[PDB]
């Protein structure tokens, strides 16, 4: 009895949230596999957003029912942590809570699926690290280049993933990083990414060092430096305030022409002492006074204004420089050292799209990778980005973790059957929601097929087909294969064909599904309230 | 700003349409909107459709004309198409499916040639000359000249092929009740009429059930007994059974006291006499539109006389042909002659519905009925519309002769022989005639669509399998198999004569349409 | 509610159909406006002037939609103009086109994926095949580089001025290039400023070697016309200026106040000789000047001029070789404003404006457009910049085409043979892209108003 | 200021594809959610109010159904169904509807595949077909065997069918009336003969089968108190004219000189009456009925002359009565003899609940009965007359077809055994379909259990493990919570229910699954 609402119970909610459930799912079952097909949103004004990377169509789709939003959430912590399967990854919660669903509403006891679908994660993933493979007596470059175009394809650039898997591997290879002493951790985003609309991705090129969007400040000064004298400066360039509150009285008038006379004397015997290191480029976040820019005209240095904070950072890991939030010393007076420079071949201001950009190339003390984006709109070429940063974040997690899973659905291929034998091992009533979970995870192949538009039944039938022989005659070194294809809408072995995903996609994306399933199944009223 | 100027305020508020954008692009839209409209239509692997009135009433229906029926449309040369087909109905039977894809393929193919920058004119020759060359070479065609007049086998095997067009599912049995049909209607009234078929509706008892009555029926009540006798003599009447009452204002008057006992006693004892007279002559059975007198009915009862109520004038019709006895407008003379024959009649119930049957053996020939059995009304009405467009289907067959093989076939041949002939035309046009040929692949496209197999190379062996002349050969329905079928043992054939009427006026829609330029559009 | 709540969907053969339309529909609104025949279009913008031009990416660019895909494509169309200038007379109707037959392949069931791929092979193919049929040129030969601005531009107004636009677009392109990238320099071009003055007629136009500005004399006493000007860049305001640091005076003696009032002329003094030390003619600033400093420089019969944006600015300093100074202290004779050729004031009619012309070796320089009336000045100043664009493109690449369609055959043919090599699905895709390329020399002659089909076969046989 | 001319009118809904067949599914379940609880010996029935006011309660479902006004399309074929099975079987309608919706849920996820529908639908028809040639070769009749009274089948149908309508406790006592009574019915077989008199009050447990015809009706006229209203053997004379002065006989206008004349006409008229009056009397009749109403003065004579009469009658009763006491109705008073004249073992009028009604029974030939139906509740009036509705129809098809098959659910089941085995013999994608054919045929057993409250996957389990080998009429026992056969335990329903119940869904998911798209018009 609660005002400002009704309330709804039993098999009406149930129903009702597997009603929201399949439709999120219905919303992306159109965008993922080599042959998904994009989405895009007039927003409400125009500025559309061409995209078909799940996580993103969910965030920028406004949700008002509580299950859905639950699901959008899980696709952007699956982003968050992988980068692809939000392609998969909401699929396979939906399909699982639908099944899930349809064994509860015979009468099934949730919490008896709910420990069955338990089990069924744990088994699964048991059963995945006894089908792993691993790369590490494969050739690197070689799996690199076929996980990175894997994931191309349902892509806009899957055509061009030859050269872009070769870009990206590149440049992941170049951005190496020493972690915790024991780690070769690879930071994702340390890799910088520019659009620019105009030429094809054909045209894109790889940037053996890091790119600024920024500008030169004065025009005057100049364009190009083949000398590293690269300075940062958090430490922004005007004429000083008193900063706090300090109030200027004059008592004797003879002294107001030289307190204006140092008022910018301060910063110009700042500039000087910067410069007389031969420092000849320099970057500040903060703002930068024309004062300064003609000072450093007439010394012919480089100078850059408003510079994001994060771009900087990577610039002193890439140079070597030091960031500088002030110049000072461990004593009072305010002095700099050549020691504080960073160095790269050569920093260069380049006109793309009738815009100039800086480049930076070849930082000598810690090599760097940038990638520009050149294609016909901005919609392309910010889906694109999208696109490259989830390549990416999966090649990074490659590396990561040096162990690869074959593509194309091999994963709950196998997985189904597996789950199927080992269910009559519990003898309980969960094996029927073991066995759910089997049927209901078959559904990637399914969504593969249609929207390769074949007859689905007769894939997933000879996958299953060959599965269930790899689960007989157990000399399977020449019985055990795995694969699936869609192109020529017939079974390979994706292991030959290069198709292969890391395997932490399938991993985290079963265990959050999982998680979900029984977060959203144990659910058995909602409860509104009309607002304040 | 906000101000851009009109040379010509000539409209009321209207729409003007010109400058051949229209044609070129507005008018053709909307033809192709209308061939994807029922592209999913025709097919063996077509699937049916439903539609609900402006007055929200169920269609579940597989044939075009029907579906063209129900949306009420508004572009103008979209009614045009719509209605040729109609006609096209009017004539022939199926076809409304053929004729409407043939004019979605011509129209497309004819704006890319508009766009390539033929004249209009020129395609509007090019296409006429095509479609005549196209009836030339159709008869060359016919093979199996099924001839045998009132065979159940023949003509069974015949009208399977549009049944099983507009119902893939129960060939067998409509196949076989709509021949019983055939041969038991034969020429009486001239050359086997359509509308000596009648259907009746019966809910209740699925599909395999239905059956077939040599004789007629009703669904209506009986107000004495219910018998048949063998020999059944049946009376008609389209007089009201009562008393002749003068139309003119007849008041009865009186002027003494006797008048009245005499009056009503007389009234009496004469409908006894008429009624009497009636029976004289043997008649057991008497059918009426008009009004039944309560007198008259009583004294039915008492001499064993059958009585049939609220009759339309199409049903006393009916059964006037039924029994072959002339109807009555003057109540008295139960003329031996023009007096009724009939097996036997009686009541019995179906699904819970009261029904006269009148059940007859005719040798001189009579107009029989099917009646239909099953759940769902709605699929009554499909049902029946494709009996009846089947029914049609017999009755162009008898109009001449001459079946051809269908499956495309026919077509794939068309579209080769017109090809050719296209080479030898040289001249602008040759661009007309070539895309015309073309055109012919829409229904073997649109029925690998509706099979869901890879159009294009079923098309490609189809055409090589042709190049050695088997014009009998077409495409299968065979997801195993996507690839070929030989239609003659198969026995997938159809009409020469509603090929070539569709063929003619798919031509005369497309010619039309392609020939108007500017539009003027008065607010509706 | 389940989604959210007055958001619309579609989907499918629908929505690929819908959005063929859309396009198909954005390349028809402008296929009758290319080639030398073309027609001439003008638009009503929303707020209230007029603007007529052939250049497509304009005419595109005053259009609103609702359909999506369209305005995907005027993205697209006002990229290419960025970054080529022309071809905007072509492109969008190449990629409707394009699209037209590609949709030709939807209803065959045709996965779009495949026919992707075949399209980015035959992407490859045509650049490759292009490659193959350019011709390289020389860059100095001048008369070569009037032929290629004079058939870049004729298909715009200012076709009958052929000679004159090719003349100025030369001389502008050519005497702007920053040497000091080594054998790498880069012209730019928003140094080359357009300047639109109503009256005269298009031969008044002409090449200004140096800048204009839109200004005038200060004080009457300066000459308007000087031989061998010596130009100071102020950045700085040249007057007294508020204490930055919120500084504040308290007098107590009477003398003080005086004083103080004193103090700031006395600075604007010291900022006086300090110019005058320099012996320098011209002084210009962004900012203001006060008529203080103006009387001191009037004294030393120095032209000044005040309140200049800073974009002209920089691009009077890149024409007389200065560089700008903001601290008159700090001034240093190297920015001396030497290569002045000739400093003059004119009146353009109600109007004063500043020649600064005859540099040494200007590397800056505006155009002086003088026609009729300000859209039609407006139409004239976008055809040059085509042109200019064209023409520093030549000059970042020394190989030419054959166009008027002669190309698109050879691409056509091309792929025709490669197609006919290349057996598979894909094929057709490719053949279809090779015959949606013939409609520029089809559109072209629509526009001419020729036999369509019969020129079409001649060429193509 | 040109515009693009529409394909159709403004506002034509269109939506084509799987969208649409999974949109029309989810309706068909929705539907079936609205029956589900329906069925069972413990099963449901549901209230439904009008618009208008009036309230409604029905346990069977297509009365239900009638009752909700389907908007969407698809359901307004089940609900179609549902009028077809009211029409031929009777109880099961509610089965017909679970059926069918099962299927179709059975069959989308399969439908979630791009399958072309004519694939499922030509299983479904083979499948259909088979399962009503072994519901054939399974059927049971017993007019071979030894055991069988020519009624004991009849009993024990509705015995079967009544035990979930709302009288189910008197079921050991409504059986017993309404197989007498239809026993009665031969040959006619139709239903008009035996009307329902909703009498209202009374348990009905009090409700009464006469063997003859009586009336809810009577019209008080100045006598009919008066009159005598015992007759011990009477005889009944039938008259559809009126008795009245000329009330609405030919109009005709008069003309009379002698004023004497005018007294003679008066007179004349008023003869007019008598002498229909002697002819009645002369009859050696004493009960009158009349459709057409009735004279006072001739009701004073009638009680002076100690004849019972009335007025008004209505019509089918009356051809009720004409039939019972074998008397035939009549016009003409003139042309009367004893042949016409019905007679009874003994007439009567007696109070019942306030109402005055008529009785007149014992006729030994006479073959329409009636049932006085005492009852509470105005409510049970209808649901009593629907559940009793249902009983005389589902017997008289049992009369008409010596086959009857075990209930409870074992048909289901049995078949569901019997095409599962089958569909391992045909290879490919029919196997597939066959299996969902299977599993949602199974349902039936699962409502039943759930409306039990019962763990329906142990007694599944059980179900099928016994019954692929122990014996063949096993099935859910409501009271035993477990399996029994069924067949001993007489639950039995001719084989008719279930052979067009399965034919029905049948082509029913054949019709639904046959659309791609839906248009619709303003």
């Amino acid at each position: 009895l609660s005002v400002f609402g009704d309330r709804s119970t039993g098999e009406t909610i149930r129903s009702q949230n597997v009603m929201a459930a399949a439709s999120i799912a219905n919303i992306v079952k159109s965008s993922l596999g080599p042959v998904g097909l994009d989405k895009m949103l007039v927003d409400d004004i125009g500025d559309v957003t061409i995209t078909n990377d799940g996580a993103t169509i969910l965030k920028l789709l406004e949700v008002e029912h509580p299950a859905a939003k639950v699901l959008c959430e899980l696709a952007d912590l699956q982003d968050k942590e992988v980068g692809d399967g939000t392609t998969s990854v909401v699929i396979i919660a939906a399909e699982l809570l639908k099944n899930a669903d349809e064994l509860v509403k015979q009468k099934i006891h949730p919490t008896s699926v709910i420990s069955g679908y338990r089990l069924a994660c744990k088994e699964a993933v048991r059963y995945i690290n006894e089908n792993l493979i691993v790369n590490t007596d494969e050739l690197g470059r070689d799996c690199l280049i076929n996980a990175a175009k894997t994931s191309m394809s349902s892509k806009i650039i899957g055509i061009n993933g030859d050269f872009f898997a070769n870009m990206v591997v590149d440049a992941v290879l170049a951005i190496k990083y020493t972690d915790i002493r024991g780690q070769p951790r690879y930071p994702v985003n340390s890799v910088n990414i520019l659009k620019a609309h105009g030429r094809s991705q054909m045209e894109s090129m790889l940037i053996s060092g890091y790119a600024l969007n920024c500008v030169v400040g004065s025009q005057g000064m100049p364009k190009r430096i083949v000398n590293a004298k690269i300075a940062c400066l958090d430490f922004s360039l005007q004429k000083t305030k008193m900063k706090l509150g300090v109030q200027v009285v004059i008592t004797d008038p003879e002294k107001l022409d030289q307190i204006r006379q140092r008022e910018s004397d301060i910063t110009k015997e700042r500039i000087q002492k910067i410069l007389a290191t031969g420092a000849n480029v320099i970057l500040t976040t903060g703002g930068i006074d024309d004062m300064c820019l003609k000072y450093f005209v007439e010394a012919g240095a480089m100078a850059v204004r408003r510079v994001l904070k994060r771009d900087l950072k990577r610039i002193a890991k890439a140079s070597g420089a030091t960031i500088l939030s002030t110049l000072a010393n461990l004593e009072g007076e305010e002095t700099f050292e050549a020691a504080m420079l960073g160095q790269a071949e050569e920093v260069v201001q380049e006109r793309i799209c009738d815009d100039e950009l800086i480049l930076i190339k070849n930082t000598k003390a810690r090599t760097s990778a940038s990638i520009i984006l050149r294609g016909a709109n901005d919609f392309m070429c910010d889906e694109m980005e999208r696109s490259l940063h989830d390549a990416l974040c999966v090649v990074k997690r490659v590396l990561e973790s040096k162990s690869v899973v074959p593509g194309g659905g091999a994963v709950e291929a196998a997985l189904s059957i597996y789950l199927e034998n080992y269910a009559t091992s519990m003898g309980s009533r969960e094996q029927l929601a073991i066995a759910e979970f089997a049927r209901s995870l078959l559904v990637i192949p399914n969504t593969l097929a249609v929207n390769a538009a074949q007859d689905s039944t007769d894939l997933v039938a000879k996958l299953r087909a060959f599965h269930n022989e790899a689960q007989v005659n157990p000399e399977r070194k020449n019985l055990k294969w795995i694969g699936l294809d869609l192109s020529n809408g017939k079974p390979r072995d994706n292991k030959q064909a290069g198709v292969f995903e890391p395997t932490i996609v399938k991993v985290k994306s079963l265990k959050f599904a999982t998680e979900a399933a029984i977060t959203i199944l144990r659910i058995d009223d909602l409860i509104k309230l009309h607002p304040e | 700003p906000k101000a851009p100027g009109f040379a010509q305020m000539l409209k009321e508020g209207a729409k003007h349409f010109s400058g051949l954008e229209e044609a070129v692009y507005r008018n053709i839209q909307a033809c192709k909107e209308l061939a994807q409209t029922t592209r999913t239509a025709y097919g063996p692997n077509g699937m049916n459709k439903m539609v609900i009135n402006h007055l929200e009433k169920l269609f579940v229906t597989n044939d075009a004309a029907t579906i063209l029926r129900e949306l009420e449309v508004q572009h103008p040369a979209a009614k045009m198409i719509v209605m040729a087909s109609h006609m096209q109905e009017q004539e022939v039977g199926d076809g409304t499916n053929f004729v409407l894809v043939f004019a979605g393929a011509l129209l497309e193919l004819a704006e890319e040639l508009l766009r390539i920058g033929l004249s209009v004119s020129e395609v509007i020759e090019g296409y006429e000359i095509a479609c005549r060359k196209a009836h030339e070479i159709l008869p060359n065609l016919v093979c199996c000249s099924a001839k045998n007049l009132r065979d159940i086998d023949e003509v069974s095997s015949l009208l399977r092929t549009s049944i099983m067009s507009k119902q893939y599912g129960n060939e067998v049995f409509l196949a076989k009740l709509i021949a019983q049909a055939c041969v038991s209607i034969f020429p009486d009234s001239g050359h086997f009429n359509v509308d000596n078929i009648r259907v009746c509706k019966i809910l209740g008892s699925g599909i395999s059930s239905s059956s077939v009555l040599h004789g007629m029926v009703f669904k209506k009540e009986t107000e004495g007994d219910v018998t048949s006798v063998k020999d059944a003599k049946i009376a008609v009447y389209s007089c009201p059974f009562d008393g002749m009452i003068t139309e003119t204002k007849g008041t009865v008057l009186i002027k003494t006291a006797e008048e009245l006992m005499n009056f009503s006693k007389g009234e009496e004892n004469l409908m006894d006499a008429q009624v009497k007279a009636i029976a004289d002559t043997g008649a057991n059975v008497v059918v009426t539109g008009g009004k039944v007198a309560d007198m008259a009915l009583h004294y039915a009862n008492k001499y064993n006389i059958m009585l049939v109520r609220l009759n339309s004038k199409w049903d006393l019709r009916r059964l006037c042909k039924t029994v072959g006895a002339t109807a009555l407008p003057r109540l008295t003379p139960p003329v031996l002659e023009e007096m009724g024959h009939c097996d036997s009649v009686y009541l019995s119930e179906v699904g819970d519905t009261q029904v006269v049957v009148f059940k007859h053996e005719k040798e001189d020939g009579a107009i029989s009925t099917i009646v239909l059995r099953g759940s769902t009304d709605n699929l009554m009405d499909d049902i029946e519309r494709a009996v009846d467009d089947g029914v049609n289907t017999f009755k162009v067959l008898t109009r001449d002769k001459r079946l051809v093989p269908g499956g495309g076939a026919t077509e794939i041949e068309l579209a080769k022989q017109i090809t050719s002939y296209g080479e030898t035309c040289p001249g602008l046009e040759q661009y007309a005639i070539k895309k015309f040929a073309e055109a012919f692949e829409a229904i073997p496209r649109a029925l690998a669509e509706n099979s869901g197999v890879k159009a294009n190379e079923v098309i490609s062996k189809l055409y090589a399998v042709h190049q050695e002349g088997n014009k009998n050969v077409g495409l299968d329905i065979e997801a195993e198999v996507p690839a070929v079928k030989d239609m003659l043992e198969a026995g997938i054939l159809d009409t020469y004569l509603g090929k070539y009427w569709a063929i003619k006026l798919a031509t005369n829609a497309a010619v039309t349409v392609l020939r108007v330029d500017q539009i003027i559009m008065a607010k509706p | 509610l389940v989604l959210s709540q007055n958001t619309k969907r579609e989907s499918g053969r629908k929505v690929q159909s819908g959005n063929i339309n859309a396009a198909k529909t954005i390349a028809d609104i402008i296929r009758t406006c290319l080639g030398p025949k073309s027609m001439m279009k003008m638009l009503l913008d929303p707020m209230g002037g007029i603007v007529m031009t052939n250049d497509g990416n304009a005419i595109l660019r005053e259009i609103q939609v609702q359909h999506p895909a369209a305005k995907s494509m005027i993205e697209i169309s006002r990229t290419q103009d960025e970054e080529v200038g022309d071809g905007t007379t072509s492109v969008i109707i190449l990629a409707g086109e394009m699209l037209s037959v590609a949709e030709h392949f939807l209803e065959q069931q045709m996965h779009p994926t495949v026919v992707i791929s075949a399209y980015r092979k035959a992407l490859d193919d045509m650049i490759s095949t292009l490659k193959k049929i350019s011709i390289p040129v020389d860059i100095s030969d001048s008369d070569m580089m009037l032929n290629i601005i004079n058939s870049s531009i004729t298909t715009k107004a200012i076709s009958r001025w052929s000679s004159l636009a090719c003349n100025i677009a030369l001389d502008a392109v050519k005497m702007v290039q920053f040497e000091e990238n080594g054998r790498k320099e880069i012209d730019i071009k928003k140094y080359a400023r357009v300047e639109k003055i109503p009256g005269g007629i298009i031969e008044d136009s002409c090449v200004l070697r140096g800048v204009m500005i839109n200004k005038d004399v200060t004080h009457p006493r300066m000459r308007r016309y000087i031989k061998n000007p010596r130009i100071v860049l102020l950045d700085s305001s040249l007057e007294y200026k508020k204490g930055e640091s919120q500084t504040d005076i308290e007098i107590t003696r009477e003398e003080d106040f005086t004083r103080i009032l004193q103090m700031e002329e006395e600075y604007i003094q010291q900022l006086c000789e300090d110019i005058i030390q320099l012996k320098p003619d011209v002084v210009i600033t962004e900012k203001g000047i006060s008529d203080l400093a103006q009387h001191y420089l009037m004294r030393a019969n120095i032209t000044a001029i005040r309140r200049v944006r800073k974009t002209d600015n920089n691009r009077i300093a890149r024409a007389c070789g200065a560089r700008i100074v903001s601290r008159p202290e700090e001034l240093r004779e190297d920015d001396v404003g030497t290569g002045a050729g000739l400093l003059e004031i004119k009146k353009i009619g109600d109007e004063y404006f500043t020649f600064i012309t005859d540099c040494k070796d200007p590397k800056a320089c505006t155009i002086l457009l003088r026609g009729a009336s300000k859209e039609i000045l407006s139409e004239v100043e976008r055809n040059l910049q085509d042109a200019m664009q064209v023409c520093r493109n030549v000059l970042l690449d020394p190989q030419l085409v054959p166009g008027g369609g002669a190309s698109e055959m050879a691409v056509a043919h091309a792929l025709t043979e490669k197609s006919k090599a290349m057996t598979g699905v894909e094929q057709w895709p490719y053949r279809a892209v090779a015959q949606a390329l013939e409609v520029i020399p089809r559109t072209l002659i629509q526009n001419c108003g020729a036999s369509t089909i019969r020129l079409l076969t001649s060429l193509r046989a | 200021m040109p515009t693009p001319v529409i394909l159709l009118k403004e506002g034509t809904d269109s939506s084509q594809g799987i969208p649409q067949l999974v949109s029309n599914i989810s309706a068909c379940q929705v539907i079936a959610e609205a029956v589900r609880t329906t069925l069972g010996p413990r099963g449901m029935d549901k209230l439904i109010v009008d618009g208008r006011g009036k309230a409604t309660i029905s346990n069977d479902g297509a009365t239900i159904l009638k009752l909700l006004d389907v908007v969407h399309p698809a359901a307004k074929t089940l609900v179609d169904i549902a009028k077809s099975q009211d029409a031929e079987v009777g109880d099961g309608t509610t089965s017909v509807t679970l059926l069918a919706a099962e299927f179709l849920k059975q069959v989308k996820p399969y439908v979630e595949e791009g399958l072309h529908p004519q694939i499922i639908i030509r299983a479904f028809r083979t499948a259909t077909q088979l399962a009503v040639n072994k519901i054939k070769e399974i059927a049971v009749t017993v007019k071979k065997a030894d055991k069988v009274e020519q009624r004991k089948l009849l009993e024990k149908c509705a015995m079967t069918a009544l035990s979930s309508k709302l009288i189910s406790q008197q079921k050991a006592f409504f059986a017993k009336m309404v197989v007498d009574a239809v026993m009665m019915l031969d040959d006619l077989l139709q239903l008009k003969m035996i009307g329902i008199k909703k009498v209202q009050g009374g348990a009905l447990e009090d409700s009464q089968l006469v063997a003859g015809v009586a009336f809810k009706k009577t019209f008080s006229y100045a006598g009919f108190e008066m009159q005598p209203k015992k007759y011990h053997n009477p005889k009944i004379a039938l008259l559809n004219v009126e008795l009245e002065l000329k009330a609405e006989k030919d109009n005709a206008e008069i003309r009379v000189h002698t004023v004497e004349d005018y007294q003679a006409i008066v007179d004349a008229e008023w003869n007019i009456l008598y002498d229909k009056l002697e002819k009645i009397h002369h009859s050696g009749a004493k009960v009158v009925l009349s459709k057409l109403p009735i004279g006072d003065v001739a009701t004073q004579y009638f009680a002076d002359r100690d004849m019972f009469c009335a007025g008004r009658v209505p019509e089918e009763d009356l051809k009720r009565t004409m039939m019972a006491c074998g008397g035939s109705i009549q016009t003409s008073v003139n042309a009367l003899s004893a042949d016409v004249l019905g007679r009874c073992q003994v007439f009567e009028e007696t109070q019942i609940g306030g109402e005055r009604y008529n009785f007149f029974t014992g006729c030994p030939k006479a073959k329409t009965c009636t049932f006085i139906l005492r009852g509470g509740a105005e409510q049970f009036m209808e649901e009593t007359e629907r559940s009793l509705h249902d009983a005389i129809m589902i017997v008289r098809r049992a009369i008409k077809n010596d086959s009857v098959v075990a209930g409870g659910g074992a048909i289901e089941m049995e078949l569901s055994k019997y095409l599962r085995d089958y569909s391992r013999t045909i290879p490919g994608k029919q196997q597939l379909l066959i299996g969902a054919y299977a599993k949602a045929l199974e349902i039936i057993p699962r409502q039943l259990c759930d409306n039990a409250g019962f763990d329906a996957t142990n007694i599944l389990n059980k179900l099928r493990a016994r019954h692929a080998q122990g014996g063949t009429w096993y099935g859910v026992d409501i009271n035993n919570e477990d399996i029994a056969d069924n067949f001993e335990a007489f639950v039995w329903e001719p084989a008719m229910v279930r052979i067009n119940a399965l034919t029905a869904a049948s082509e029913a998911a054949c019709l639904i699954v046959s659309v791609d798209e839906t248009i619709k018009n303003p």
